[PDB]
C-alpha cells in the first residue's frame, strides 16, 4: 500500500490565511510566510504584557497632566489619596480627569488638604491632634 | 478461575490475610478474567484456606 | 452465582456485537512510536 | 473646632439635595471582578469570567467606592455603606472570547508550540444608580 | 574557595538596647515565628535552596509559622538573609475549634480570631 | 570616542560602575530587615534538652503515611461493565 | 492576531436588558442520523435532553430533522440575522448539553 498526502492544500491554507494582510511574497509563499506568521504569533503573546504596561504609563501621564492644571504633582496626588483610604486606581483617575473635571478637582483639593495636614503634623511633636482628614477608619 | 461475585471473595481474603500481615492487603480485582491478584506470597496459606470452604 | 448471571443479562440490552464495535483489551497494544513531529523528529533519538 | 461645625453645614446642604432630588445622571465607581469600573446608568461592561448566573437575572453590586453628580460627590473610605448607594446590573449575554493565540518560539532550539484559548466572558448592563439621604 | 558560613554565637546575643527597640522580652520569648521569604533562591548556593524547601518557603511573600526552637532556629540562621522573621502575637489567644473559620493574620504579626469585616463603632 | 577594550563588564579594563543614591538606600533597607532577624533568633523558647523528643511521634507517623502510599501502588481494578460499554458505539434507532 | 482580524465595539441588540431581557437565540436545527456512530451523542441528547431543554426556553424553536448524514450539526439563528453553524460530531451528552446552553446565552 502506497500512501500519499491528499489534503496538503488544507494544511498550507491554515497558515497562509493569517498572512493575507502582509506585504511582499510573504503573503502567498508558504515557505516565506510560515516564518513570518510564527513571529507574528510570538509578538502577539509578548504584546499582552506591553499593553498592560503601556496602559498604566498612559494613565500616569494623563493624571500628571490634570494635576498640574490644579498645581499638583503626580506623587503628591497618588500618595495623599492613599492616606485618605481613597483606593482609586489609575484607570479611574484618568477617566475622572477627562470626563469629570469637577470631581477630579475635588480629589485634588482633598489630596492637597491631606498633604498640608502632614506638613503641619511634621512641625509639631504630637501634642496637637491629628488632622480632620488624617483620621483612619479601622476595620476589625 | 473465580466465578460468581468476585468482590465477595476479596472481602473474605482481606479479612483473612489482615491478621497475618497486620494491615489490609493490596489486591487487584479483574472481573473480566475472573481472577484475583494479591501482592505478596500466600500460596500455601490460601491453598489450605480454600480447601476449608470446600472448593 | 450472581456474578455469572449479571454478566449475561446486561449484554442483552446492548446492541449487536459485530466486527465494528470490537476493540483490544486496554493496555495490551502499545501505540507505535514514529520519528515524526517535534518530539521525535529533530534527531530521532 | 470651627471647621467641624462648618462640615456639618456642608453635609446638611448636600443631604438636603438628595431628599428633593436635585440631581440628574449619576456616575458610580464600583469594584467588580478585581476591577474598578467608571459606570453610569444604561451602559455595558465586559467581564472576563463566568458569574454562574442565568441571563436576565438582576443583581446588586455591593462595592461602590465613589458616587458623583453634577454638583456633589461622595467618597467611600474605602467603601460606601449599603444604606447610602445601590447599584444594580443585569446579566444580558454570556459568551466565549475570540480565539487568543499563545505561541512560544526559541531560535535554534526546535522549541515551538501553539495554544489557543477562549476565556469565558460576561456582559452586564447597569440599570439604575440610586442613593438615599443617610449622610447625617 | 567559597563555602558555607559559621555565624559567631555573639551575633545572636540581643543587647538591652535592642529589647527597647524591637519590643521583645528576653524573659518571655515568643512561641512561634512568622517567616516570609523576601529574596530569590536563585544565584544562591544549593544548600540555601534546600533549606528553603524544608521550611516550606517555596512561594515568596507567603507567611509561614514555625516553632522557636534551636533546631528550627539553626536552619533559619543559614537563610536569615533571604527571609523576614517576625514573632506571632495572640491578642485573643490561641484559636479554638469555633474560631478556625474566622482567623486572619494581619501584617503586624497578630492573628485575630474574629474577622468581622466591619468598621469599629468606636 | 570612548571605546572600552574587549567586553564591557569583564576583563582587565572594564567599564566603571558607580553606586547611585537609591542603590545605597536599598542596601540599607535590606540590612535593617536582616538586623531585626538577628534579634528574633536570639530568644529561643526552649533549650536543646527540652526540645528533644517533643515531635518524635508525629515525625514517625508522618513517614508511615509515606510508606503506606508507596507500598499501595498497584494496577487499578478492571470492571466488566466498562468492557461491555464499548458496544454502545453501534447503538442506533430502529 | 488582532491586526489580521476585524473588530467591533461592545454593544447589544436593541439595548437588550434595558427595559426587559429578550433571548436573542431564535432557532435551533439539529440534523441527527438514525444510523451512524457520529450521532450517538446527538441521539441521546434528542431522546432525553432536548425535551427538557425546550421546557426551559419557550422562545427558541427547535427542529430535529432525522436524515442520513456523516457529521451531525446544530444550526443556531439569532434575531439580528447572524447564523452560527456548529458540528457536534462525536460529542458526549454533557459536551452537547453545555454547548447548546452556551448558544442560548449568546446574542
Ligand atoms: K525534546
Ligand atoms: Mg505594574
Ligand atoms: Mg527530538
Ligand atoms: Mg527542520
Ligand atoms: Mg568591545
Amino acid at each position: 500500500l502506497r500512501n500519499r498526502v491528499t489534503d496538503r492544500y488544507f494544511r498550507i491554507q491554515e497558515v497562509l490565511k493569517h498572512a493575507r494582510h502582509f506585504r511582499g511574497r510573504k503573503n502567498r509563499c508558504y515557505r516565506l510566510a510560515v516564518r513570518t506568521v510564527i513571529r507574528a504569533f510570538v509578538k502577539c503573546t509578548k504584546a499582552r504584557y506591553l499593553k498592560k504596561k503601556n496602559m498604566r504609563t498612559l494613565w500616569i501621564n494623563r493624571i500628571t497632566a490634570a494635576s498640574q492644571e490644579h498645581g499638583l504633582k503626580y506623587p503628591a496626588l497618588i500618595g495623599n489619596l492613599v492616606k485618605c483610604q481613597v483606593e482609586l486606581n489609575r484607570k479611574v483617575l484618568a477617566d475622572l480627569a477627562i470626563y469629570e473635571p469637577k470631581t477630579f478637582k475635588s480629589l485634588a483639593a482633598l489630596a492637597s488638604r491631606r498633604r498640608h495636614e502632614g506638613f503641619a503634623a511634621a512641625l509639631g511633636d504630637g501634642k496637637e491632634p491629628e488632622g480632620i482628614f488624617s483620621r483612619v477608619v479601622q476595620y476589625h | 478461575k473465580v466465578e460468581g461475585d468476585i468482590w465477595a471473595l476479596q472481602k473474605d481474603v482481606e479479612d483473612f490475610l489482615s491478621p497475618l500481615l497486620g494491615k489490609t492487603p493490596v489486591t487487584q480485582v479483574n472481573e473480566v478474567t475472573g481472577t484475583l491478584r494479591i501482592k505478596g506470597y500466600f500460596d500455601q496459606e490460601l491453598k489450605a484456606w480454600l480447601l476449608e470452604k470446600g472448593f | 452465582q450472581g456474578g455469572g448471571a449479571r454478566a449475561l443479562d446486561l449484554l442483552r440490552g446492548l446492541p449487536r456485537v459485530s466486527l465494528a464495535n470490537l476493540k483490544p483489551n486496554p493496555g495490551s497494544k502499545k501505540p507505535e512510536r514514529r520519528p515524526r513531529g517535534r518530539r521525535r523528529g529533530r534527531k530521532c533519538g | 473646632v470651627e471647621e467641624t461645625r462648618h462640615h456639618a453645614e456642608v453635609v446638611k446642604k448636600v443631604n438636603e439635595m438628595i431628599v428633593t432630588g436635585q440631581y440628574g445622571r449619576l456616575f458610580a465607581v464600583v469594584h467588580f471582578a478585581s476591577r474598578q469600573w467608571k459606570v453610569t446608568s444604561e451602559d455595558l461592561i465586559l467581564i472576563g469570567n463566568e458569574l454562574d448566573l442565568a441571563c436576565g437575572e438582576r443583581i446588586r453590586l455591593e462595592k461602590v467606592l465613589l458616587v458623583g453628580a453634577d454638583n456633589f460627590t461622595l467618597l467611600g473610605k474605602p467603601l460606601l455603606g449599603k444604606d447610602l448607594v445601590r447599584v444594580e446590573a443585569t446579566v444580558i449575554e454570556k459568551t466565549e472570547s475570540w480565539p487568543r493565540i499563545i505561541m512560544r518560539f526559541r531560535k535554534r532550539k526546535n522549541f515551538k508550540k501553539k495554544r489557543i484559548v477562549t476565556t469565558p466572558q460576561t456582559v452586564l448592563r447597569i440599570n439604575s444608580i440610586e442613593i438615599a439621604p443617610c449622610l447625617l | 574557595k567559597f563555602t558555607r558560613s559559621r555565624i559567631p554565637e555573639k551575633v545572636f546575643q540581643a543587647s538591652p538596647e535592642d529589647h527597647e527597640k524591637y519590643g521583645g522580652d528576653p524573659q518571655n520569648p515568643h512561641k512561634l515565628h512568622i517567616v516570609t521569604r523576601i529574596k530569590s533562591t536563585r544565584r544562591r548556593p544549593y544548600w540555601e535552596k534546600d533549606i528553603i524547601k524544608m521550611l516550606g518557603l517555596e512561594k515568596a511573600h507567603t507567611p509561614q509559622v514555625h516553632k522557636n526552637i534551636p533546631s528550627v532556629n539553626a536552619k533559619l540562621k543559614v537563610v536569615k538573609h533571604l527571609i523576614r522573621i517576625k514573632p506571632l502575637k495572640l491578642p485573643q489567644g490561641l484559636p479554638a475549634e469555633e474560631n478556625m473559620s474566622n482567623t486572619c493574620l494581619k501584617s503586624t504579626g497578630e492573628l485575630v480570631v474574629q474577622w468581622h469585616l466591619k468598621p469599629v463603632e468606636q | 570616542r570612548g571605546r572600552i577594550p574587549g567586553r564591557q563588564w569583564i576583563g582587565k579594563h572594564r567599564r566603571p560602575r558607580f553606586v547611585s543614591l537609591r542603590a545605597k538606600q536599598n542596601m540599607i533597607r535590606r540590612l535593617e530587615i536582616e538586623a531585626e532577624n538577628h534579634y528574633w533568633l536570639s530568644m529561643p523558647y526552649m533549650t536543646r534538652e527540652q526540645e528533644r523528643g517533643h515531635a518524635a511521634v508525629r515525625r514517625r507517623e508522618a513517614f508511615e503515611a509515606i510508606k503506606a502510599a508507596a507500598t499501595s501502588k498497584f494496577p487499578p481494578h478492571r470492571f466488566i461493565a466498562d468492557q461491555l460499554d464499548h458496544l454502545n458505539v453501534t447503538k442506533k434507532w430502529s | 492576531t488582532a491586526r489580521g482580524t476585524p473588530s467591533r465595539f461592545l454593544a447589544s441588540v436593541l439595548h437588550n436588558g434595558l427595559g426587559r431581557y429578550v433571548q436573542q437565540l431564535q432557532r435551533l436545527s439539529f440534523s441527527v442520523s438514525r444510523d451512524g456512530a457520529s450521532s450517538r451523542g446527538a441521539r441521546e441528547f434528542v431522546e432525553r435532553e432536548v425535551i427538557d431543554f425546550a421546557r426551559r426556553n419557550p422562545g427558541v424553536v427547535i427542529y430535529v430533522n432525522s436524515r442520513p448524514c456523516c457529521v451531525p450539526r446544530v444550526v443556531a439563528e439569532y434575531l439580528n440575522g447572524a447564523v452560527r453553524e456548529e458540528s457536534i460530531h462525536c460529542k458526549s451528552v454533557e459536551e452537547i448539553s453545555t454547548l447548546v446552553q452556551k448558544l442560548a446565552d449568546q446574542s
